[PDB]
RNA sequence: GGGGCGGUCGCCUCCUAAAAGGUAACGGAGGCGCCCAAAGGUUCCCUCAGAAUGGUUGGAAAUCAUUCGCAGAGUGUAAAGGCACAAGGGAGCUUGACUGCGAGACCUACAAGUCGAGCAGGGACGAAAGUCGGGCUUAGUGAUCCGGUGGUUCCGCAUGGA
RNA sequence: AGUCUUGGAGGUAGAGCACUGAUUGGACUAGGGGCCCCUACCGGGUUACCGAAUUCAGUCAAACUCCGAAUGCCAAUGACU
RNA sequence: UGGUGGCGAUAGCGAAGAGGUCACACCCGUUCCCAUACCGAACACGGAAGUUAAGCUCUUCAGCGCCGAUGGUAGUCGGGGGUUUCCCCCUGUGAGAGUAGGACGCCGCCAA
RNA sequence: GGUCCGGUAGUUCAGUUGGUUAGAAUGCCUGCCUGUCACGCAGGAGGUCGCGGGUUCGAGUCCCGUCCGGACCGCCA
RNA sequence: GCGCGGAUAGCUCAGUCGGUAGAGCAGGGGAUUGAAAAUCCCCGUGUCCUUGGUUCGAUUCCGAGUCCGCGCA
């Protein structure tokens, strides 16, 4: 079943992205490399 | 290698005189020997194929390929996705190496032997053989074998009719 | 006899597959190669009119080399067709391999064209 | 009682019948046949009763043909209800006879007994009919 | 007296979407104008005309639309600038 | 098609629908309140289902080999449309299931909904051309108020803070 | 706006079997009855007794369509009103 | 004769027959790029022993597939009737499964 | 006439939900005990799921329809 | 008039792809016993209440008639 996830980043705290995930398929805290507007560059994002 | 030399020297000339071929490279040629393992798996034990793979890599010279089931059928409790059977194709000098072992040591070492089947053909020059025992060449470590499922042997030639393959396999060395 | 497809016949599908994505117009013409087992050809094609601009091959009447089918000949024919582009200069060309794989004598032709100066 | 052993959907529209028959206009298999010359519906009870009146009188004369199958169902609401609130349950099978269609074909039988027998079978049908023979 | 019947369980159908030609042959059109609203590739686009996210045909340049045959059976749509 | 009782109330697909669009009924048939870290994105490469014949455990079909085979098979899921120059299948890499947008265009009472070239920043894949702002398209979903959470170069009742 | 010319989109009436279903006979047999005997029918001989699969010929379909108008619809250009 | 294109297969599927000095392709062997969820048929690798057998190109044919109007009809716009769940007359318009036949290729561009 | 229930070994009830195993008493058969029978004690089989159709690798158990029973309702004049 | 239901051995009852008429009781005979019954075995002569289609074959698959029982604003 699918849960919303709000993405966060270490290289800057303020992050915004909403995605979905299955708790069976990805129990582990997922990571993604994305473009933050305020860092004005592509950064690696965790979620909360 | 020896069989390649004899095939180049005498086999192909004899049959090309016999069928009176205008172009000498219309000669039928054995193309591929493929060895296909099949396990009656159906989720009984994972280690059956996990033994047959390294048994067949000892029977042949290289590692086989775990075949993939196409579709699920519950008539064996066969779920699609879990592995069944193994396959390996042999060509090059390797095919003549294997056919060498076959004719030289293997069929004489079968527990009982009469002549190979007269009409196991496809109708279009291919041949299929079914053997019941893994005891092909004697330096398999026979004490390690547990299951008794033998092997499936498929020789494919460029023969278009059954008769040319039938005649050529005689001088290859298949008893009939 | 088992049905072995012609290699060229299989090649046409891949060449049409790549040609569906790209084609060589005026002032942006298409590079074209041939990788016959004995010879390597190169052609420059304009599509909107169905005409060829420049071409080259290993069996040209000059600069023949005992390779004639190897990567040295590929580089030589590539820079040959580079000056063939140069005299009636286009100075630009899109790439189109002929259903081949960009590793070998085709690649030799490619960077032959590159260092001889046809901007991709 | 010619049952279509399976049917795609069980309720179709009643449709409208305009013009002459699409095919099977003339005698094709037998020598003498019976043709209808105006449009109506035709149902399995009628077709069975007609085939009885034909064949039982005909006894050992020869063989018969039917080139009509009552494939199309027709429904009806149950008796004494207010109309509306869903289509009614189907209860029977019908076929369309466009004018020009041949109904039944007779075989292996001389002309005059077939004549009077088709005439006898005509009264079972609710339609005006015409005798046609093979060309 | 009455008899009680119900349960039709059929009375639903979606709101039907508008699909079809929204420009005619020979129309002057503008850049970004849709030409045909299909659902699945009924007509492959030709030159100066793209293919949308839900298989929509949109004119990339202002020009005149032409409808043509593509192959044996299929249609093609194109824009010719004037 | 008097009320009660029964059934239904939103969204998606086809027919009814009268060869543009639209078009009702307690008219006829189904589905939806998801799922997919890949069942995406790029690059590269293929090709089905079924049948015939041989082959053992093994067959009516488990796994091989040949031949025929436009599409009968798939296309996450209902139907419809379309798809074998893949939109079907397989492999590597990766996160474009990005931000700021947006010429115009459809549809519409309004609220809404939908497509969209191209531009800017920063990417991914590929050598490149070029593709990528999720799924092959159409369903998989709700106003406002009020409250929670995170960031704020905003205001904060004399001023400075709160 | 009307009309003439011309360009389109669109699958209805019609028609049709190429698909999907239905459906009729001829032929044919896989295979299910058919009793006998050897007997585990091992098979033979088995009634046209039924009867899959092909072909020949024929019949229907709103949710079948290899086709498919008349009209209506959307336009362009010129001409007239 | 090879390369690449546009044209609805009137381009095909078939059946037969010819060609190879050149070109094209079968072939030779994986050593080093590269590869075979197993393999040099496949990817590439670098040669040239013989081979038109196939691929490919030409020659023939209407078996299949395809294209195909003429006059007939079915339908239908508009009028007008009738005993009117449907038929009929007229100005137009023109069905497809049917044949007359067409076709077993047409036009380029560069390298002989 | 409408709605809702169930349709399982010979009988009575679980399983019918867990799509991926068909079970429990009783009955019946055999053996033991008893002089014999009954109790009592050891052993054992059975149904392949009302029917038909559809989905899926696979339905007793999912979804329709047919049949059999049972419950409820069939009201206002 | 309608919808049903049946009528099958002397009696009570079964009897669906049509696959060569069934059970229990009853009767008789045999077994058992000193005899008898209880018990066991064997022995059925079934126009399946009439009229048609079909079939190699029809309580059977039906059709409509006869008799009786079950419900009808």
């Amino acid at each position: 079943m699918r849960v919303n996830i709000t993405l966060a980043c270490t290289e800057c705290g303020e992050r915004n992205y909403i995605s979905k995930k299955n708790k069976r398929n990805n129990p582990d805290r997922v990571e993604f490399k994305k473009y933050c507007p305020r860092d004005k560059k592509s950064t690696l994002h965790r979620e909360t | 290698n020896r069989l390649k030399e004899k095939y180049n020297k005498e086999i192909a000339p004899a049959l090309m005189t016999k069928f009176n071929y205008d172009s000498v490279m219309q000669v039928p040629k054995i193309e591929k020997i493929v060895i296909n393992m099949g396990v009656g798996d159906a989720v009984q034990n994972a280690k059956a194929i996990d033994s047959a793979v390294e048994e067949l890599t000892f029977i042949a010279g290289q590692k086989p390929v775990v075949t993939r089931a196409k579709k699920s059928i519950a008539g064996f409790r066969l779920r699609e996705g879990m592995p069944i059977g193994a396959k390996v194709t042999l060509r090059g000098e390797r095919m003549y190496d294997f056919l060498d072992k076959l004719i030289s040591v293997s069929l004489p070492r079968v527990r009982d032997f009469r002549g190979v089947s007269k009409k196991s053909f496809d109708g279009r020059g291919n041949y299929t053989l079914g053997i019941k025992e893994q005891l092909i060449f004697p330096e398999i470590d026979y004490d390690k074998v547990t299951k008794v499922r033998g092997m499936d042997i498929v020789i494919v030639t460029t023969a278009n009719t059954d008769e040319e393959a039938r005649e050529l396999l005689t001088q290859v060395g298949m008893p009939f | 006899m088992i049905t072995k497809t012609s290699k060229n016949a299989a090649r046409l599908k891949r060449h049409a597959r790549v040609r569906a994505k790209l084609s060589g117009t005026a002032e942006r013409p298409r590079l074209n190669v041939f990788r016959s087992n004995k010879h390597i050809y190169a052609q420059i094609i304009d599509d909107v009119n169905g005409v060829t601009l420049a071409s080259a091959s290993t069996l040209d009447k000059d600069l023949n080399v005992e390779s004639t089918g190897d990567t040295s000949a590929a580089t030589k024919v590539g820079e040959l067709v580079a000056k063939r582009a140069a005299e009636k200069g286009i100075s630009d060309v899109v790439f189109d391999r002929g259903g081949y794989l960009y590793h070998g004598r085709v690649k030799a032709l490619a960077d032959a064209a590159r260092e001889a100066g046809l901007k991709f | 009682m010619l049952l279509p052993k399976r049917v795609k959907y069980r309720r179709e529209h009643r449709g409208k019948m305009r013009g002459r028959a699409k095919g099977g206009t003339e005698v094709h298999f037998g020598e003498f046949g019976i043709q209808a010359l105006e449009a109506s519906w035709i149902t399995n009870r009628q077709i069975e009763a007609a085939r009885i009146a034909m064949t039982r009188y005909m006894k050992r004369g020869g063989k018969v043909w039917i080139k009509i199958f009552p494939s199309k169902p027709y429904t009806a609401k149950p008796l004494e209800v207010r109309m509306g609130s869903g289509k009614g349950a189907p209860e029977g099978w019908v076929a369309v006879v466009k004018p020009g269609k041949v109904l039944f074909e007779i075989s292996g039988v001389s002309e005059e007994v077939a004549r009077e027998a088709l005439r006898l079978a005509s009264h079972k049908l609710p339609i005006k009919t015409k005798f046609v023979k093979r060309e | 007296s009455k008899k009680g019947v119900g349960s039709t369980k059929n009375g639903r159908d979606s709101e039907a979407k508008r699909l079809g030609a929204k420009r005619a042959d020979g129309q002057f059109v503008t850049g970004g104008s849709i030409l045909y609203r299909q659902r699945g590739t009924k007509i492959y686009p030709g030159e100066n005309v793209g293919r949308g996210g839900d298989d929509t045909l949109f004119a990339k340049i202002d020009g005149t639309v032409k409808f043509e045959r593509f192959g044996r059976d299929r249609k093609k749509v194109s824009v010719y600038p004037v």
